[PDB]
């Protein structure tokens, strides 16, 4: 009978902006809620325990609320960054029960980095070895869309995010490619 | 009138002669009406009340994991204490843990109960404000950090003030036929001559419930504890109870002494003497 | 601390596996977790000092067992596709009613036969000169491709050495042909390091795929290579060209 | 520290000869728990004999009961027989209904 | 109902 639900299930936040992820569980009767951080297909980090007399629990930019009747908890995260871009899980331990945990479906982060000043432009790169195979890359503001190909022998990537830590520069990348060969990149 | 629920936990350790002995049986007020032993077949919260069985499999359920986990933490507990007092592992020696909570008539919170023994004696025990506890040796005061830093106090208090009373609620309410009812004692006076010059009376009280009861002597109306004797109220076996009070006196004068016997189901106190 | 083995494990349906989990040192609790993408985080089976302490909703064809030494195992017996997930355990000091440190987790794949297990094809693609002489710095792209299932993962390696600055793997792999079931996947990974780096001849770039598939035991009668747990990398150097 | 056992032999209702009853041997105010109690008949042990769930008093100090079904004749003679850690030997407590 | 959180002495 205990559902516990976090809605959204996905947020996107500009980077250093505070957010508000949201826990709800259906039944009051809980020893303690406990908020999780999990990195892709890794194991989980505990964040904050809060128990059931608590209405506050802190440690850094983490910040979260419990009411136990009223079914809520809410986890603040202050100056949000790009390292804080996770699957954000919440769960809650019953009464009666011997300290297993009940989880949510999780709320997946993505904290979106500022692009100081964007300059977009599709490239094309060239294999090192084999003959006349290639790709295009579309690189450089974390706002611009990138939509799946409706062509069937033409595969194009998701947008990702790196950050060259000697001259602190973010780089939203995204590449495409297609067995049909020479492809236009433009 | 005001309920109280306990709960009565006992592990024992026999080693070499296999795992420690862990037996739990729950009350509400004199009527016990859960039992658990480690060593019965069936390994499972068996009832003792009939008003108990009212609950569904989900709460057998429950009751048999959590009666068996609390004997694998005693089962630990029993090894860390060893330790804490630097004994062998040849010694046979006990944990025992009482809890529960008292309702008034209306059947709010009154008072918390939590207290912890080590062969018998006060080892740790929560305050009556349940936010605090009570080691009573050195050996405790290392249970009360781990404890204080487990934040145990506020989910004891949130179980006393809460789960304990809506439960006690129920059970009350299921068993009203039996648990609000007062059986007034049976009472009569038996004479025994000790010698010429002697003689004990004895003031009985037979098939009484709740066990609460005062039986106490008067000579010319002033009290009398000198020349008094008093058993412990005992169980009957059929859920009633049994208690006596006898006075040696002169040979004579038998008429002299009264007995006075206060008891709820009685509507005022008796005044019972010799024929 | 939580250790558990195997990391990734490929599978065919109605076979048995045992997946291992040894708790932090003086851990008394062991936790089973199942998170699918179905189902989320479900509570399987806790331990407790070499006792069963407590019951999820674990179907009669899994078992589990905590032994002396409080390690533990759990047993999946007659595997349907369903079973597929991540299987976490969590160890804990007491009872696990505070403190719950998870495991990395053993990834289990079950398909219906071990046929479409294939391990990636590797390749480096050179920057591009128009993106060098208008931004004065470079990417090398890396595609891995035709691997099933998706259980790789994909690190750069400059002179011997794998780098995390700059790197940029997709989250998620990419299904070849998304209309067939047991479509193979493929992986985009970039690097981008400044222009006069990518030039020196005497930097090394090499992109690493560890794919994770069959065992040694795992039986195979085809003509193509085993598709066994192995590394597949791609190469390229520096050059003024 | 050791506590003796406080041992009371009685009916569970007035004792009538021919009538059935319940015999009780109630054991109080001892510790430890490791405590062996017979009902006799004639000095002779009685077989089918229940107790009580052991539970304890405030003080920590533990009490049990041992009953068994009988029917009191004017010569059969009952008693309770107690054995613990603190008794040098066995206590018999004779049972007596005109008390 | 038992009390069901349990903490090592």
């Amino acid at each position: 009978k205990q559902e516990v639900t976090q809605i959204p299930a996905a947020l996107s936040v500009p980077e250093g902006e505070n957010l508000v992820l949201n826990c709800s569980f259906t039944d009051s009767a809980i020893y303690n809620l406990q908020w999780f951080r999990q990195d892709p297909g890794k194991g989980l980090t505990s964040l904050l325990l809060i128990q059931s007399s608590q209405r506050e629990q802190t440690s850094g930019r983490l910040n979260a609320s419990l009411d136990k009747s009223s079914g809520r908890s809410t986890l603040y995260i202050a100056a949000s960054q790009p390292g804080d871009s996770a699957t954000y899980l919440c769960a809650v331990r019953q009464w009666g029960s011997l300290g297993n945990l009940i989880f949510g479906k999780g709320t997946k982060l993505s904290v979106k980095p500022n692009i100081q000043n964007p300059d977009p432009a599709v490239y094309q790169l060239r294999d090192s070895k084999s003959s006349d195979k290639s790709v295009c890359l579309f690189t450089d503001d974390s706002q611009t869309n990138v939509s799946q190909s409706k062509d069937s022998d033409v595969y194009i990537t998701d947008k990702c995010v790196l950050d060259m830590r000697s001259m602190d520069f973010k780089s939203n990348s995204a590449v495409a490619w297609s067995n049909k060969s020479d492809f236009a990149c433009a | 009138g005001s309920h109280s629920m306990r709960y009565f936990y006992t592990s024992v350790s026999r080693p070499g002669r296999g795992e420690p002995r862990f037996i739990a049986v729950g009350y509400v007020d004199d009527t016990q009406f859960v039992r658990f032993d480690s060593d019965a077949a069936s390994q499972r919260m068996e009832p003792r009340a009939p008003w108990i069985e009212q609950e569904g499999p989900e709460y057998w359920d429950q009751e048999t994991r959590n009666v068996k986990a609390q004997s694998q933490t005693d089962r630990v507990d029993l090894g860390t204490l060893r330790g804490y007092y630097n004994q062998s592992e040849d010694g046979s020696h006990t944990i025992q843990i009482m809890y529960g909570c008292d309702v008034g008539p209306d059947g709010r919170f009154l008072r918390g109960y939590r207290q912890d023994a080590y062969d018998g004696k006060d080892y740790i025990a929560l305050n009556e404000d349940l936010r605090s506890w009570t080691a009573a040796d050195m050996a405790a005061q290392i249970t009360k950090r781990k404890w204080e830093a487990a934040h145990a106090a506020e989910q004891q208090r949130a179980y006393l003030e809460g789960r304990c009373v809506e439960w006690l609620r129920r059970y009350l309410e299921n068993g009203k036929e039996t648990l609000q009812r007062t059986d007034p004692p049976k009472t009569h006076m038996t004479h025994h001559p000790i010698s010429d010059h002697e003689a004990t009376l004895r003031c009985w009280a037979l098939g009484f419930y709740p066990a609460e009861i005062t039986l106490t002597w008067q000579r010319d109306g002033e009290d009398q504890t000198q020349d008094t004797e008093l058993v412990e109220t005992r169980p009957a076996g059929d859920g009633t109870f049994q208690k006596w009070a006898a006075v040696v006196v002169p040979s004579g004068e038998e008429q002299r002494y009264t007995c006075h016997v206060q008891h709820e189901g009685l509507p005022k106190p008796l005044t019972l003497r010799w024929e | 601390g939580v250790t558990q083995t195997p990391k990734h494990l490929i599978t065919a349906t109605g076979q048995r596996v045992t997946l291992r989990c040894s708790p932090r040192s003086g851990d008394l609790s062991v936790y089973w977790y199942q998170q699918s993408l179905d189902q989320g985080l479900q509570f399987l089976i806790q331990y407790y000092n070499g006792e069963e302490r407590a019951k999820g909703n674990i179907l009669e064809r899994f078992s589990a067992q905590q032994f002396p030494d409080l390690h533990s195992e759990l047993n999946l017996s007659s595997l349907e596709l369903g079973d597929s997930a991540l299987y976490f355990c969590a160890s804990s000091p007491g009872g696990g009613h505070n403190e719950q440190f998870f495991g990395p987790g053993t990834r289990l794949t079950v398909l219906e036969d071990l046929k479409n297990v294939f391990p990636p094809e590797v390749a480096v693609f050179e920057p591009s000169e128009a993106e060098i002489s208008h931004t004065q710095k470079a990417t090398l792209v890396c595609l891995a491709t035709g691997f099933y299932p998706d259980h790789v993962e994909l690190s750069w390696w400059v002179n011997g050495k794998e780098v995390h600055s700059g790197v940029c793997t997709d989250p998620q792999p990419l299904k070849e042909q998304p209309a067939l079931n047991d479509s193979r996947y493929a992986l985009s990974s970039r690097l981008r390091v400044s222009a006069t780096f990518w030039q020196d001849p005497r930097n090394h770039f090499r992109c690493q795929v560890q794919f994770y598939g069959l065992s040694e035991n795992d039986e195979w009668t085809q003509d193509r290579a085993k598709p066994v747990t192995q590394i597949v990398s791609a190469e390229a150097w520096g050059r003024a060209d | 520290i050791q506590r003796t056992p406080k041992i009371q032999v009685y009916s569970r209702h007035p004792a009538e000869n021919g009538k059935s009853n319940f015999l009780n041997c109630y054991v109080s105010g001892f510790h430890p728990s490791d405590i062996e109690v017979d009902l006799l008949k004639n000095g002779e042990r009685i077989e089918k004999v229940e107790h009580s769930d052991l539970s304890f008093s405030k003080d920590w100090s533990f009490y049990l009961l041992y009953y068994t079904e009988f029917t009191p004749t004017e010569k059969d003679e009952y008693a309770c027989r107690v054995n613990h850690v603190t008794l040098s030997q066995p206590k018999i407590v004779k049972w007596d209904r005109d008390m | 109902e038992l009390f069901s959180y349990l903490i090592e002495k």
